[PDB]
């Protein structure tokens, strides 16, 4: 939607080495704002964004005992997965949550996320309808059945629609002034001869946010999807992004190649060309 | 602010 | 039991200017588990100092880190990212190129 929050969990268990790992991160769009990690010195609650450090002590506290109770329920539901497979105690396995809500523009909920996956595969998710679930083999049918008899999708439904969208709208307004302002990208093309015959156009956008862009290489207005090679965009390190676009193009026709820019941060796509200094 | 996950798999 | 290989991307912050304080990142993601092994490379020696972020991971399951240090770029060191995974015999090494 306009805004969204989601939260990353991470179970990843480990014979020998010692007892399962439980890592959760939160993101509000594409900023990431707490971590916890129960291996750190101290298992307990990180804020990653300023704007949440204004929360109280009792914020803090909250969240650390959601999670180390969590890091517990984690560790019997890997036991509990590797039964249903018949698997090996001396394998490691991971068990990743995903869930989140969406804002509308009415500032209510647009949709609610819960998926989980079971060694990089889908497992069970919550349906749309908030109400429902679909299980992806046998074993995580035995999954949907304890759900269903402990109503989990009646708790999530009410979390989703309530306490997610409610302290969303919360952050939103504490950080308001980076989680609201659209970031436009700074430009400019590089030359690279690769050969006395051809060049690389290489057009940039940097410090963006957020990371959603469109970069398209253009000769005489036509659009050169298939011959444009793009880099994925990437974090620069300070909560902005990167991201290329280069073009193989011959020797003295560069001057027919235009760059189009587009992010939400820009009144109207951008236009550029190399400027030969 | 995360929901309490408190039945396992 | 799934695997994918990770993706490197060596970069820097900024524009590098030689003799300008920057931040050299590299970039790691596609992959799956989790289980990772990245260093930050200056002439083949391995640089201590490295941060990164937190593992989290995209719609696909597919995970993500980065990795960073403090440096200051000049024409005559090289600098690389060596990444070793379990779908990898040996350690990925990526060299950082000033034009990518």
């Amino acid at each position: 939607g306009s805004h969204s929050m989601r939260y990353f969990y991470t179970a990843m268990s480990r014979p020998g080495r010692g007892e399962p790992r439980f890592i959760a991160v939160g993101y509000v769009d594409d900023t990431q704002f707490v971590r916890f990690d129960s291996d750190a010195a101290s298992p307990r609650t990180e804020p990653r964004a300023p704007w949440i450090e204004q929360e109280g002590p009792e914020y803090w506290d909250r969240n650390t005992q959601i999670f180390k109770t969590n890091t517990q329920t984690y560790r019997e539901s890997l036991r509990n997965l590797r039964g249903y497979y018949n698997q090996s105690e001396a394998g490691s396995h991971i068990i990743q949550r995903m869930y989140g809500c969406d804002l509308g523009p009415d500032g209510r909920l647009l949709r609610g996320h819960d998926q989980s996956a079971y060694d990089g595969k889908d497992y069970i998710a919550l349906n749309e309808d908030l109400s429902s679930w679909t299980a992806a083999d046998t074993a995580a049918q035995i999954t949907q059945r304890k759900w269903e008899a402990a109503r989990v999708a009646e708790q999530l439904r009410a979390y989703l629609e309530g306490l997610c969208v409610e302290w969303l709208r919360r952050y939103l307004e504490n950080g308001k002034e980076t989680l609201q302002r659209a970031d436009p990208p700074k430009t400019h093309v590089t030359h690279h001869p690769v050969s006395d015959h051809e060049a690389t156009l290489r057009c940039w956008a940097l410090g963006f946010y957020p990371a959603e862009i469109t970069l398209t290489w253009q000769r005489d207005g036509e659009d050169q999807t298939q011959d444009t090679e793009l880099v994925e965009t990437r974090p620069a390190g300070d909560r902005t992004f990167q991201k290329w676009a280069a073009v193989v193009v011959p020797s003295g026709e560069e001057q027919r190649y235009t760059c189009h820019v587009q992010h939400e941060g820009l009144p109207k796509p951008l236009t550029l060309r190399w400027e030969p200094s | 602010l995360p929901p309490l996950d408190i039945t396992p798999y | 039991m799934i695997q994918r290989t990770p993706k490197i991307q060596v970069y820097s912050r900024h524009p590098a200017e030689n003799g300008k304080s920057n931040f050299l990142n590299c970039y790691v993601s596609g992959f799956h588990p989790s289980d990772i092994e990245v260093d930050l490379l200056k002439n083949g020696e391995r640089i201590e100092k490295v941060e990164h972020s937190d593992l989290s991971f995209s719609k696909d399951w597919s995970f993500y880190l980065l990795y960073y240090t403090e440096f200051t770029p000049t024409e005559k060191d090289e600098y690389a990212c060596r990444v070793n995974h379990v779908t990898l015999s040996q350690p990925k090494i990526v060299k950082w190129d000033r034009d990518m």
